[PDB]
């Protein structure tokens, strides 16, 4: 489930999943998202809207960025940043 | 013991078993609350929160 979003500005769609990969709801889902910056641009985000309202806990559910490029290497969180 | 393994001991599993489990509430009540607003609330923030 990954998907390209990247340019000057922009927003990920919440739970934007029945168009992109369609999955049913049943089992448990995950996607990843792609943020490319203009020539020479770091990034700053702020969330608009968060609730996790499945669990508090995350051993299940959660929300996380990363830095660097798309690896396990540096949780940058999982506020704005 | 043996160079191959070192991890090998009738009694490595085991560790002072003493009482089964726990007795209940031997060290912790067991108050239960309903989710009222101006009461009791879930934290502001969330994830490290757990
Ligand atoms: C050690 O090896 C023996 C033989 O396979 C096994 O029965 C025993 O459970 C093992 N114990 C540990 C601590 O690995």
């Amino acid at each position: 489930c990954q998907f390209e979003l990247s340019g000057a500005d922009g927003i990920v769609r919440s739970s934007q999943v029945e168009q992109e990969e369609k999955t049913k709801p049943g089992q448990a889902v995950d996607c990843i998202w792609t943020i490319k910056a203009t020539p020479k641009a770091k990034i700053y985000l702020r969330f608009l809207d968060y609730q996790m309202e499945h669990s508090n806990e995350c051993k299940r559910n959660f929300v996380a960025v990363y830095d660097g490029s798309s690896a396990i290497e540096n949780l940058k969180a999982k506020n704005d940043v | 013991w043996d160079p191959a393994s070192g991890l090998n001991m009738t009694e490595s599993q085991k560790g002072k078993p003493a009482n089964i489990t726990d007795s209940l509430s031997n060290r912790s009540l067991i108050v239960t609350t309903i989710l009222e607003e101006p009461y009791v609330l879930f934290k502001k923030s969330d994830k490290p929160l757990y």
